[PDB]
């Protein structure tokens, strides 16, 4: 398990900005949602 | 491939003379069948019908008593081995 | 006693990294396209057919054996590794 | 077809799924008074006119018919193309119209208003055909009775046709599991005749 | 022997599901994998067929 | 598959519109080159 | 195999990047499947 | 016109009430089949039984609980042991007549009344213990 902090303004914008688990919805490879409930859900 | 099993218990009815006797890969006496037969099973209630699709395979006998589920009819490397 | 004599992701890596109806095609208008066309016309064309059907057959092997696979990919991603 | 091309506002326009049915409007203030004797039909949206099919023998003179049509609901979830695109479709697929004649004719205001359930006029969209509907009286009385009492009961499709007593109306609940008990027990007895030992087996 | 046992096992594996869905619609082995959160029809098999 | 034979296979370049004639031209038809038909094929 | 083979696809690709708008060509492909529209 | 008109088996089920699942009276035999003697080798009876490990049914739930409802007039049978039919088709329905008994105790309940209805776990209690006689203490 590796966490990595960012320490200048240009790479903690790029991490809230492009890098967060919610505009990320669609996978590239044909547009599928990744996030669908599974298992016990 | 795909096998025919038979719907109902009953007795199979068909002309042995519209097919073509045959030996199969395991072993078996059958029938070759390269017409759309006709067979017949006379159950405990109704009388029904399959058809028999050309180029297939036909494993039961006329007056034959077939149970339900069972294998009627088959629609249709080199190794080398020691004994 | 006796001897009786009885009858995916690799091909990926195959395709990738480079059909006979392609080969023979591909050496058949090698052979005849430039002895019917002139200077930068033999040439142009005879390497436009070819490419264009090697394209076509390369995607289709591809996604070929992904669809068989049930993996849905956009042809757009395989479109730019044959380019 | 014919060669001209009708006045539509001096008729009924009814429109069903696979065509418009006009019957000719003799003037009236409730305009519900129908004319059988000029009809046409045309297929949606399109001003070219043929006669229909008639499977029955029509009214000839004027007869006051209340309206009803007969169908189903067709919601669908289209794809989404274009920014907000609605998420479900709601429309209404209608494939028979019943015109059931007022007793006597009288109007809707009319204190002693009643329908008149045992002439009923269909119109089928699929054949673009025009019937009398064959109706079973099951109420006691005969020709005269307290109309006021009886119910009308559609099924199959728009096909079978009985009166019965309005104190014999099935809830709408026994009306649904009636066809869902009818429809698994056939099913199930599909399911279960292919086992050997069934002729031998009882339901229970 | 490979023929004959190989077309009985497959012939339970396609009346496995038909069962469930008529007589057992809400068997938990069966909601498992027919609801697609957890399990296939062949690791099913393999534990009642 | 394009047809293996030569004349089939220009055919189907057109059909497809992978390759026409209005393709077809040199920089001496472009540029106005008239006198180059003399300096050639002589 | 799938991590070699990824690799090597990374590799070949790694240096496309969007950027104009328009190459402005005129050829196209010719289709006569939805997914693929 | 002509439009307007004025007006065991079979029953059993029609209604879903206990009955064979094939009418009695509209069932026949199978006639006579091959003899062992009009017939290929394959397709003839072995001579002797042939010992399986599969030659005895298998026990379940379904099979127990058929019986003792059928001792109770619950259900009828075929015959004297459930056929897998008719356990196939209790493992669907079994719901229905859980339901039934269920219902049956809570009736009992409500007619005897507690001290009657509870005194089947109390085994010690040996005075009367009927709704007149509790009525009557």
């Amino acid at each position: 398990m590796a966490v990595h902090v960012p320490l200048s303004l240009e790479a903690q914008a790029e991490a809230r900005l492009l890098m967060f688990s919610h505009m990320n919805l669609l996978s590239p490879a044909i547009g599928d949602p990744i996030s669908v409930p599974t298992q016990d859900m | 491939a795909e096998h025919v099993r038979a719907p109902y218990n009953g007795k199979i009815k068909f002309n042995e003379d519209l097919v073509h006797p045959t030996r199969t890969r395991h072993g078996h006496p059958a029938f070759l069948c390269y017409i759309d037969l006709s067979v017949i099973i006379e159950s405990e209630d109704i009388i029904h019908s399959v058809t028999i699709p050309p180029k297939s395979f036909l494993l039961v006998q006329n007056d034959q008593y077939v149970e339900s589920e069972q294998v009627i009819a088959e629609i249709r490397e080199r190794v080398r081995k020691y004994i | 006693l006796v001897t009786f004599i009885y009858e995916g992701l690799p091909k990926v890596e195959q395709v990738l990294e480079v059909s006979l109806n392609l080969e023979k095609r591909i050496k058949g208008w090698n052979r005849c396209i430039t002895r019917i066309l002139g200077i930068p016309w033999g040439f142009l064309i005879g390497a436009e057919l070819t490419i264009v059907q090697s394209r076509i057959s390369l995607v289709n092997k591809i996604q070929k054996v992904y669809r068989s696979q049930g993996v849905q990919i956009h042809n757009r991603h395989i479109e730019i590794i044959v380019r | 077809v014919v060669d001209y091309r009708i006045n539509e506002d001096e008729f009924h326009k009814i429109s069903l799924l696979d065509c418009d049915f006009f019957i000719r409007k003799p003037p009236d203030p409730d305009n519900d008074v129908y004319d059988f004797r000029e009809m046409y039909v045309t297929p949606p949206d399109t001003d070219i006119y043929s006669v229909p099919r008639v499977l029955a023998p029509m009214p000839q003179k004027y007869i006051r018919c209340a309206m009803s049509d007969y169908g189903c609901y067709d919601v669908t979830e289209p794809p989404i193309d274009a920014p907000r695109d609605p998420l479900y479709k709601s429309e209404r697929e209608i494939s028979k119209v019943f015109l059931t004649k007022h007793y006597r004719n009288r109007r809707l205001n009319d204190p002693e208003f009643v329908l008149d359930f045992e002439e009923i006029y269909v119109i089928d969209s699929k054949t673009k055909s025009i019937t009398r509907a064959r109706v079973l009286v099951t109420v006691p009385g005969g020709r005269k009775r307290d109309r006021k009492d009886d119910l009308l009961v559609i099924r199959d499709n728009g096909n079978s046709f009985k009166i019965i007593h309005v104190g014999e109306r099935d809830d709408p609940t026994t009306v649904i599991e009636r066809e869902e008990w009818t429809k698994t027990r056939e099913d199930m007895e599909k399911h279960l005749r292919k086992l050997r030992d069934f002729s031998v087996s009882n339901w229970f | 022997s490979i023929e004959i046992w190989y077309a009985t096992s497959e012939y339970l594996r396609q009346e496995m599901n038909p069962n469930f869905r008529m007589t057992d619609p809400f068997n938990p082995v069966h909601m498992m994998s027919f609801s697609g959160a957890r399990g296939n029809a062949s690791q099913v098999h393999q534990l009642v067929g | 598959w394009f047809p293996e034979e030569p004349f089939e296979a220009f055919k189907e370049m057109r059909e497809r519109k992978v390759f026409d004639v209005s393709d077809m031209y040199t920089i001496a038809d472009v540029w106005g080159w008239t006198w180059e038909k003399d300096f050639k094929n002589k | 195999d799938a991590g070699y083979l990824t690799r090597r696809l990374v590799e070949v690709v790694q240096h496309i990047v969007v950027r104009r708008t328009d190459c402005g060509t005129i050829r196209g492909i010719s289709v006569s499947f939805i997914q693929t529209l | 016109n002509g439009f307007v008109v004025y007006n065991g088996f079979e029953l059993d089920k029609k209604l879903g009430r206990p009955h064979p699942f094939i009418d009695p009276t509209k069932k026949k035999q199978i006639e006579t089949t091959l003899t062992s003697d009009e017939s290929w080798w394959n397709w003839r009876k072995p001579e002797k039984e042939q010992w399986s490990r599969w030659q005895r049914r298998r026990p379940d739930v379904e099979t127990v609980f058929l019986k003792a409802m059928a001792e109770t007039g619950q259900v009828k049978l075929y015959g004297k042991e459930p056929t897998l039919t008719e356990t196939s088709l209790y493992r669907a329905r079994r719901h229905l007549f859980k339901e039934e008994r269920l219902q049956a105790e809570r009736e009992r309940l409500a007619k005897e009344g507690p001290m009657a209805f509870y005194s089947e776990w109390v085994k010690a209690w040996k005075r009367d213990t009927s709704r007149e006689a509790v009525q009557k203490h």
